[PDB]
């Protein structure tokens, strides 16, 4: 079956190394001088296109009133010739139709 | 800090964004914690693309809360890893919010 | 709803229900939009609103509502002076709580249709809430408003003789000074008196913010009525654009007294100049762009010339000589005559810089200069708020950007409006 | 003016607006309409109206104040507003919050 060995293929991929290890170096203080295997950068370099973005819908209620706002995801990977690999987000929050201050544009958190 | 005795001045004017931009920083545990697992959930949400998958209770976990105190806090000073490892930003204007950062890994 | 709509050569309006109290939780807006080379003149005939007010006030924009510059919020019981404007579009808002409402408000609207006409502080042009100053003295005899030249009444003084203390006019609308002429005062009722000898002009556009005039590298001091019988005027080299004007004396024979006459002109009356309405809102915020900007986030309002409280900058404030660019699409074919560059508020400014145009996209042409050695290069401003008014030949275009070629050492940033016709 | 009346005997439920129009009175527009009410402990205006203040959406917020810049309100004990300092009890502010309720919705 086709579909079944390319789920096989979509599941090979899943578990690597990379996709462990990135979370955590990105949120230790340091750990600048982290050590990726040439091999890993390569099986990383085989499964990411260069692009994605994705528009999500969610509500908010403030009180009485509810009011509804678009999160835009933009994501990009790319490996160097040099086998280093790099991975970038971008995420923005907007009115649905575009507004001067809005809750989700302004929530005032207490913190 | 903030210039508070230059904004707090009067109790009937205020510079906007003044709240978000004189709000306290968060405890430094937290905001890694929150960063773990925004990278974690949009990692995951990339591959599954670069598949075709649908991911839809993947994307269902990203806590709008979380974001939206760490695009306040990379404000107020966007921060930078240990060649560094990690970039981090916010920015902020009157019809959006948005964070941008990144991590990268070295082959050495 | 309420938000009527209007353009007829004369009409009045009035709150809903007149002389009846006004409804509660209004929010209402009313535009007056000009036909081209018209002006508007509006008087109001009754106000009592109840009561920098909190509760109900009427706004008035030389624009579209939060877009364009806030003439007023009026409010209470003083009758918003009547006011005239060429700027061709005139809006007014009105705001009501959920609680209490009073008699409300109506007035009628009106049209009609060198550089030396006075602007009318004379002839009541300048109406007595456009008048204020520092402080009065303890007396009340030689308040602000009796400031008319040729009034036959004491000058004005403040509480102290001193270089601080200051009188303040409010233009409301963008207007031009060529020349500032005094008077001094004796008493009618005490034949001793008063006269400045010397004294300061400082100028703004918005009132937070000022520039004080120089001449060459020294700041000026005019000098003055020798005694207060007789006019003394002194002519500027070169017309200031302004909006809030301030004179400040400087040194007095014995004691303060002003008498003061302003002269001057609209910008609107070069031969065919008018706004194209960077200032006024009529270019929509979806037809500005630039190269590069400090942030994702842009907000192209900053462009603006009066109406943005902080400018334009590029993502890196020392970029490359000549690359970054500021563009506008004035949405129809038009003829360009001028710009008015400002700077922007860091506190920098552009101080050289060139322009281009198309009819249409993917091409440019070259504003050159008439010799044929090189393209033509304009000199802007020299300080960050006092616009400067830039004028060439005849160009039909509707594409049109300015690309920078010299800055303050703060970077480039800039605020800017283009003068167009037909 | 403001009142000429006294619509109520305990304060209305589930109201969505206030302005208090003498020192001592305070009126509500509330669902069946208006009411105007007065606390003889002339305190409480604070707590009625905090108790009340989960209903008031961002801009009607904004109206009062609005030099405020959308930014957060505090009330003195003796009612008027004044914008609020980051300092403040948490409790005496109006347009704070402290999460952003929130729902995903598919597309
Ligand atoms: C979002 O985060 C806040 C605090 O960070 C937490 O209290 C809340 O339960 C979280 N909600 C979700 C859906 O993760
Ligand atoms: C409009 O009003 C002006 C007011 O001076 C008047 O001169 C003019 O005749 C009026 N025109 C009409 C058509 O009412
Ligand atoms: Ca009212």
């Amino acid at each position: 079956s086709t579909w079944v060995k390319k789920v096989i293929w979509y599941l090979s991929g899943r578990n690597q190394t990379i996709l462990q290890r990135m979370p955590q170096t990105a949120s230790k203080p340091s750990d600048g001088n982290v050590q990726i295997s040439v091999e890993d950068a390569k099986i990383f370099g085989a499964h990411m296109v260069p692009k994605q973005t994705k528009l999500l819908r969610f509500v908010v209620n403030d009180g009485t009133r509810y009011q509804m706002c678009v999160m835009k995801l933009e994501s990009w990977a790319h490996v160097f010739r040099d086998y280093s690999v790099s991975f970038q987000v971008r995420l923005t929050f907007t009115e649905a139709n575009n507004q001067t201050y809005t809750f989700c544009t302004h929530p005032n958190l207490i913190v | 800090q903030c210039q508070r005795e230059t904004a707090e001045k009067n109790d009937y004017y205020r510079v906007p964004h003044y709240w978000d931009a004189c709000s306290r920083a968060l405890p430094d545990q937290t905001r890694y914690k929150y960063v773990e697992q925004l990278v974690d959930l949009t990692l995951n949400y990339h591959y599954d693309a670069s598949h075709g998958l649908d991911n839809f209770d993947v994307l269902k976990r990203i806590n709008v809360t979380e974001v939206s105190l760490l695009i306040s806090d990379f404000r107020r000073q966007n921060r930078r890893g240990g060649r560094t490892t990690f970039n981090a930003a916010g920015s902020l204007a009157p019809h959006a919010r948005s964070l941008e950062f990144s991590v990268r890994l070295f082959a050495n | 709803d309420c938000s009527k709509n209007f353009t007829s050569p004369n009409g009045t309006i009035e709150s809903p229900g007149f002389p009846e109290k006004y409804p509660h939780n209004l929010d209402c807006t009313f535009t007056i939009l000009a036909k081209p080379k018209m002006e508007i003149i509006l008087q109001f005939l009754i106000f009592d609103l109840e009561h920098d007010c909190k509760y109900d006030w009427l706004d008035i924009w030389d624009g579209i509502p939060h877009v364009g510059p806030l003439i007023g919020k009026y409010c209470g019981t003083k009758t918003p002076s009547e006011l005239r404007s060429s700027t061709g579009i005139l809006s007014l808002t009105f705001h009501t709580d959920m609680a209490v409402a009073k008699d409300g408000f109506s007035a009628r609207y009106y049209l009609v249709h060198q550089c030396n006409v006075p602007l009318g502080m004379e002839s009541g042009r300048i109406a007595n809430e456009q008048i204020s100053a520092s402080s009065t003295y303890s007396d009340g005899r030689w308040t602000p408003q009796q400031s008319r030249l040729h009034g036959d009444d004491n000058g004005w003084t403040p509480n102290l003789d001193s270089n601080k203390e200051y009188l303040q006019v409010d233009l409301r609308f963008l207007t031009m000074l060529t020349a500032i002429a005094t008077q001094g005062a004796i008493s009618r009722e005490t034949q001793n008196g008063y006269y400045v000898k010397s004294y300061k002009l400082e100028v703004s556009t918005n009132g937070e913010d000022w520039m004080v005039y120089r001449h060459g590298k020294n700041h000026k001091v005019f000098q003055a009525n020798n005694d207060a019988t007789e006019v003394v005027l002194n002519k500027l080299h070169a017309p200031l654009l302004t909006r809030f004007v301030r004179i400040r004396p400087q040194t007095w024979h014995s004691g303060i007294a002003l008498r003061l006459e302003l002269f001057g002109c609209r910008v609107t009356d070069a031969p065919c100049s008018n706004m194209l309405g960077m200032l006024s809102g009529l270019i929509a915020d979806s037809q500005i762009s630039a190269s590069s900007t400090q942030e994702y986030l842009w907000s192209p309002s900053a462009a603006r010339l009066v109406s943005s409280r902080s400018g334009w900058f590029p993502r890196i404030p020392q970029a490359q000589p000549g690359e970054e660019w500021l563009q506008v699409d004035l949405g129809t074919p038009k003829t360009v005559k001028g710009v008015i560059i400002q700077g922007a508020r860091a506190r920098a400014f552009v101080r050289k810089f060139k322009v281009s145009y198309s009819l249409n996209g993917k091409d440019w042409e070259y504003i050159q200069d008439p010799r044929t050695q090189q393209p033509k290069l304009f000199e802007g401003n020299m300080h960050y708020d006092t616009p400067d008014i830039r004028r060439f030949d005849p160009i039909p275009a509707q594409y049109v950007r300015v690309y920078p070629e010299r800055w303050s050492p703060a970077g480039i940033g800039m605020r800017l409006e283009v003068l167009g016709c037909d | 003016e403001c009142c000429e009346f006294i619509n109520v005997n305990h304060p209305p439920e589930r109201c969505y607006d206030f302005k208090m129009c003498n020192r001592f009175t305070v009126a509500l527009r509330c669902p069946d309409g208006e009411v105007c009410y007065s606390p003889e402990k002339t305190a409480e205006i604070r707590g009625i109206v905090t108790t009340m203040t989960h209903s008031l959406t961002r801009q009607v917020v904004h109206n009062k104040l609005t030099s405020c810049n959308y930014n957060p309100l505090y009330l003195e004990a003796d009612g008027r507003i004044r914008c609020g300092k980051v300092n403040d009890k948490a409790q005496y502010l109006l347009g704070a919050a402290g999460s952003v309720p929130y729902r995903w919705i598919n597309l």
